[PDB]
């Protein structure tokens, strides 16, 4: 997945927050984190906060 | 006797000469409160090393042989192999324990300090304000005489047992906490915080439920969260120092920190600030607190006798100051001045400047900016054949902070340039196109989409010419846009774009997203369909119904930037939802007794709930069963008693600690005695990762 297709690269109208939440919920490392994100604000807002204590690492684990 | 001396603890005459200033800053003080703070800080850092510093995840972060792009402050730095890194973290843990117990205190402080800053500088994406605060506290305590009370070193050496400490030990810590609170408050005198935009969704939390009994949500999100935050920053800065205001300030700051800890996932920052809050009390509170205990309790707690004289202080009868006495005052003054100046040093290091000010971590601007990225495109042109290709947004990276800083983007470009030849690419030219909005503004480009970042010019002290300015002229539109967000249905979605003159945006509407429209809010653009090479020039308040499944382009051809909006509904999602609703309605009708006729064969798996001894279910049936299972799982999760949740939390933390310790032991064994057989390593790794149960 290093190189991405020409058609798929130029998709501005692709849900960032919805896609991230779906990936987190489907992933085993998330689920609880995905559920919290769905109940809470979008994960994009959490990333924009920039003070989270390894939110990405916690979601991965 | 003067009121100035009583309130501030010193008379003006002490500042008349340098010698009297040194004598004032090196007067005797009780050592108890510093010892208590030392113990609490050391214990918190000991708990924090296996959780946030990354001892558990270190095996999948610095794995040998893996090609990933680091972001060190200095390009000279390079990570060491994994085993040596585990040894470094072991040295950190030993130093933290030594500081906690006060055993070989200076060596413990050094062994904690040097590794901590090495790790902190190694990766700019793990920078945060509380990590910087922990580093500064560790740096300060290396010089402070905190091993005088409740320390094993005292039992090992009688001369440093229950002895006086100079006054500047407390002064530096008090100044640090005051600077933290005051700079946090003053930085929050920005239009995006006093107006309620930043952290606007924190007012819906259940912890704010009692406030809503008297106030509406919209006002509660402004008066309480934001204005309360600023006023509490200033009040926590100033109230604690004075005698009368200590109780109210302590109550407010303690409740504030508990609420912050429960609302956020910052980590150990709130607890460390709670530990620092008592430091403004009198320097002898633990001793007199222990004195109010029965005899039996006193037999094991620290000593209750009055402190004995020390040798690192100036005692008045005249005693001539030595050399350490003067250096203490010099260090105090210089360190406080440096702390005051550093947050506002962004006019010197302009290479790191962006829409925000400087790097994150050393400005105390906590939770004041929120960002929402929409798209990230990486294009590369091969330097031999001329081919043009597109890379994945986040390849060879572990963080997402390279989308907001020019220097990190330059390092990422260099990393890609050196690593791409492994995939049959000659000397490339890399172009970036990133869309980001700060505090709910129009999505706009952050970087020039026509500049080869690999060959671009960047230096620490010179402003970059390929960072687009933030257009604050479109700020007031944030009112009207919000209204447009509230007039849409449950399926329609809206994306706002603000584009510079001359630049053009190329987009591909997916086949699923039918019924997509483009409307112009300000300016003049031309929308081009490439299938027939036909463009229309749009004016304000005009709408176009774009194709779905092809490419379009939007060109800006005005003297000023143009703002427009994309409104779309996922037709495939709507069709799937309608079909699922129809199937659910049929299932309910069958269940409640209606539709007496025989069920369809495809409906039989739905009522049975298991496809056994029959044809495989259709995708619609699979989706319905999956949705029902997910709903049941969520319902079970919500109706979960508190004791079960607490038990799971404790078990998970125990697993994290056990994994950290076992991995460290395996690494140390490998480092010392060499590597045993590979199968043994696989078995040991399997054993370490085992869940406790
Ligand atoms: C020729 C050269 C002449 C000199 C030029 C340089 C002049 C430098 C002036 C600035 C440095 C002054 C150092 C003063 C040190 C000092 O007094 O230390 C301390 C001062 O306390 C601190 O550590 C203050 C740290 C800053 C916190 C913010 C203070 C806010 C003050 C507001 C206005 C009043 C004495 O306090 P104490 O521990 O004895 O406690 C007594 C007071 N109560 C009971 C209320 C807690
Ligand atoms: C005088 C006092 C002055 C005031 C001092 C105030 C400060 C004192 C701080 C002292 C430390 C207190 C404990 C801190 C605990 C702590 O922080 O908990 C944690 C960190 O600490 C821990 O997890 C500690 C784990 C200890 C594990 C001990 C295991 C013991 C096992 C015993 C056997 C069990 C047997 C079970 C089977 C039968 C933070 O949680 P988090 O970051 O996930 O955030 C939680 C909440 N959310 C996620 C919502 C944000
Ligand atoms: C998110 C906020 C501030 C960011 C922050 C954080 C996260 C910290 O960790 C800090 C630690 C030390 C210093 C500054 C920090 C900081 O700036 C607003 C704060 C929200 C909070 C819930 C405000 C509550 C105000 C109380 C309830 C008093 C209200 C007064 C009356 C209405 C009763
Ligand atoms: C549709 O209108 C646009 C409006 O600019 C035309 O575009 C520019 O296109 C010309 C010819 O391709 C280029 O030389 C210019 O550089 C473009 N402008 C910018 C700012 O990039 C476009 O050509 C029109 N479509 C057709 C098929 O003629
Ligand atoms: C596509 O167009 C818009 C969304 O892009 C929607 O149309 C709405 O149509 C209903 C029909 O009664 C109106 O009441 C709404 O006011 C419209 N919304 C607007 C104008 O923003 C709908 O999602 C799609 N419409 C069609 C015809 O496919
Ligand atoms: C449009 O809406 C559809 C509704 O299904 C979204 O799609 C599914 O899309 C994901 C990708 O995120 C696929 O993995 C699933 O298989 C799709 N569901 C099916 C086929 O039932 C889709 O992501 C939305 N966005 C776009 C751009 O189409
Ligand atoms: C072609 O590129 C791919 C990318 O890994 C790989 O097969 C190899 O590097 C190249 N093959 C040849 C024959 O050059």
């Amino acid at each position: 997945t290093v190189f991405l297709d020409h058609e798929n690269a130029n998709k501005i109208l692709n849900r960032p927050k919805r896609y991230n939440s779906g990936k987190l919920e489907e992933f085993v490392q998330g689920n609880l984190e995905r559920e919290c994100m769905e109940e809470k604000c979008s994960f994009e807002e959490a990333r924009e906060v920039f003070e989270n204590t390894e939110r990405t690492t916690e979601f991965w684990k | 006797d003067s009121r100035i001396g009583k309130l501030l603890g010193f008379e003006w005459t002490d500042l008349s000469s340098w010698r009297r200033l040194v004598t004032l800053l090196n007067r005797p003080t009780d050592p108890a409160s510093l010892a208590v703070f030392r113990f609490l800080f050391g214990f918190l850092m000991v708990l924090d090393i296996p959780q946030e510093r990354g001892l558990s995840s270190l095996d999948r972060k610095y794995l040998d042989g893996l090609d990933v792009c680091r972001f060190p402050l200095l390009d000279a730095l390079r990570p060491l192999p994994l085993d040596w890194m585990y040894l470094v973290y072991t040295i950190m843990f030993l130093g933290a324990l030594g500081m906690m117990l006060g055993l070989c205190y200076r060596i413990s402080c050094v062994l904690f300090l040097l590794p901590y800053w090495y790790v902190f500088l190694l990766d700019k994406t793990s920078w945060n304000n509380h990590s910087y605060l922990y580093g500064l506290l560790a740096f300060q305590l290396t010089f402070m005489d905190a091993n005088h009370y409740w320390s094993v070193d005292g039992l090992l050496n009688a001369h440093r047992r229950n002895a006086h400490v100079p006054l500047w030990n407390y002064a530096v810590l008090r100044g640090q906490i005051f600077i933290v609170y005051f700079i946090a408050g003053v930085k929050k005198l920005d239009a995006d915080w006093v107006e309620g935009y930043s952290m606007e969704y924190l007012s819906r939390h259940w912890l704010f439920s009692p406030f809503k009994l008297l106030l509406s949500e919209e006002l509660t999100s402004l008066l309480v969260v934001h204005w309360g935050g600023l006023l509490l920053d200033l009040s926590a800065g100033f109230l604690l120092f004075f005698d009368v205001s200590r109780s109210i300030g302590l109550f407010f700051v303690s409740y504030f920190h508990c609420m912050n800890s429960q609302l956020f996932s910052i980590g150990m920052f709130s607890y460390v600030m709670l530990a620092s809050s008592p430091l403004f009390c009198s320097p002898e509170w633990p001793r007199k607190l222990v004195s109010y205990c029965p005899r039996r309790l006193q037999q094991l707690l620290p000593l209750k006798a009055a402190p004995q004289p020390s040798v690192s202080c100036v005692y008045k009868r005249g005693q001539k100051p030595g050399l350490r006495h003067q250096l203490g005052a010099a260090f105090t003054l210089l360190y406080l001045l440096e702390q005051l100046f550093l947050p506002y040093s962004h006019f010197l290091t302009q290479g790191y400047n962006n829409w925000t000010n400087g790097l994150y971590g050393y400005s105390w601007d906590m939770m004041v900016h929120s960002r929402s990225h929409q798209h990230v495109k990486i294009t590369y042109r091969d330097g031999r054949t001329g081919e043009l290709g597109y890379l994945n947004p986040g390849v060879f990276t572990q963080s997402r902070r390279w989308k907001d800083h020019a220097d990190m983007l330059k390092q990422y470009a260099t990393c890609l340039s050196r690593l791409l030849p492994k995939y049959n690419v000659t000397e490339p030219q890399i172009y970036f196109d990133i869309w980001v909005s700060i505090n709910d503004r129009f999505q706009q480009r952050i970087f020039d989409p026509r500049v080869d970042i690999v060959q671009a010019a960047w230096s620490p002290f010179q402003r970059t010419s390929w960072v687009q300015p933030l257009l604050m002229d479109l700020s007031p539109w944030r009112a009207k846009l919000q209204e447009i967000k509230s007039s849409l249905d449950n399926h329609t979605e809206v994306v706002f774009i603000a584009d510079f003159p001359g630049l053009h945006l190329e987009n591909f509407v997916s086949e699923d997203l039918g019924n997509t429209s483009i409307q112009l809010l300000q300016g003049e653009v031309t929308v081009e369909l490439v299938a027939e090479q036909k463009n229309q020039t749009l004016r304000e308040g005009e709408k176009m119904q774009l194709p779905a499944g092809e490419y379009h382009k939007v060109y800006t051809t005005s003297p000023s930037p143009s703002c427009y909006m994309y409104v779309y509904v996922n037709t495939t999602e709507l069709a799937l939802e309608q079909d699922l609703a129809y199937l659910q309605e049929l299932k309910e009708k069958v269940e409640n007794g209606s539709e007496t006729g025989p069920l369809p064969p495809e409906l039989q798996p739905l009522l049975e709930g298991e496809v056994k001894g029959g044809p495989e279910p259709t995708p619609l049936v699979q989706t319905f069963l999956r949705r029902q299972q997910r709903l049941q799982e969520i319902e079970r999760r919500r109706n979960t008693p508190f004791h079960e949740r607490f038990f799971r939390f404790l078990l998970r933390k125990l697993y994290v600690f056990r994994r950290s310790f076992l991995m460290t032991c395996i690494s140390l064994r490998n480092l010392i005695l060499g590597r045993p057989s590979l199968e043994q390593l696989a078995q040991e790794v399997t054993y370490a990762n085992l869940r406790p149960f």
